[PDB]
């Protein structure tokens, strides 16, 4: 019935979506490849900044946050992306940060074979979690899980980072279980979607690196350089 | 080193 702290205090980092609707605004018809781009990349800005203002993560150097965020900048764009659709939208179409919504039918027949896939898969993924009645709470303590989910050799404070991690599992644990009466196990089943979540991330890396080397994306696109970061 | 996540990390 008592929410953990560390899901009390994500939840109070949260920008709910007013404010960053309002200023990655700002900043039928075939669709708008390069906006979609820049929109993509401000959203990507974003969720830096919300790492940015995490606990823990703010107390690390930045060699380290460079390192975590470099391991999941795909992984929380795609789930941003994928939350967005369950607490919002309907199933006969997708919801963009902008508030637009681009029904299934047009990505069918614009879109190329690999994002048709990757939006699809996306829905899927959207499905199951909407299954297991994801709510609010479970959202930000997975992002958190996600962000630090790098293993500890490739980081220089393993105390810190381990520490997340094991009290952000604890936390989602204490909440699935104290809050979802229901039968499946939802600890479980949550972390093998975000297992889910990864692939489609990586084959999301595939579609822009694919888009990168026919040079269709934009000069500077983020994403593109973030995809280069080796 | 990602020049572009250290300027996303330092400021703006
Ligand atoms: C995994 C879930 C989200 C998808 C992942 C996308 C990866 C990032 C792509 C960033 C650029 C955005 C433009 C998309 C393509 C386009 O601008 O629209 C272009 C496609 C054209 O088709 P094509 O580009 O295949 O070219 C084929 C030419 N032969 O027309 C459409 O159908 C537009 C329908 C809009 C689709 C919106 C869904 C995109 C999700 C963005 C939200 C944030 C997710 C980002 C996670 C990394």
């Amino acid at each position: 019935p008592n929410v953990p702290e560390l899901i009390l205090q994500l939840l109070q980092l949260e920008p709910d979506e007013d404010q960053v609707r309002a200023r990655i605004l700002g900043s039928d018809q075939p669709a708008a490849f390069g906006l979609l781009c820049r929109m993509a990349d401000q959203t990507f800005i974003s969720i830096v900044d919300w790492a940015r203002r995490c606990m823990v993560f703010k107390e690390l150097e930045v060699a380290d946050q460079m390192t975590l965020l470099q391991n999941c900048w795909s992984e929380l764009l795609v789930f941003d992306h994928i939350y967005r659709q369950v607490q919002h939208g309907k199933e006969g179409s997708i919801l963009l940060v902008t508030g637009q919504e681009v029904e299934l039918t047009t990505v069918a027949t614009q879109a190329g074979s690999l994002l048709h896939s990757l939006v699809l898969r996306a829905q899927e993924l959207v499905l199951q979690l909407l299954a297991l009645q994801l709510d609010r709470q479970e959202f930000v303590c997975l992002k958190f899980i996600i962000l630090f989910s790098l293993d500890l050799k490739f980081l220089n404070n393993h105390i810190l980072v381990k520490d997340a991690q094991e009290k952000a599992n604890a936390a989602l644990l204490d909440y699935t279980l104290c809050h979802y009466p229901h039968s499946g196990d939802k600890f479980q089943q949550l972390l093998l979607c975000l297992v889910e979540v990864r692939a489609l991330s990586m084959q999301a890396k595939e579609y822009l690196y694919h888009k990168h080397l026919g040079n269709e994306m934009p000069r500077n696109n983020l994403l593109i350089e973030m995809l280069q970061a080796k | 080193e990602n020049a572009l996540l250290r300027y996303l990390l330092d400021k703006d």
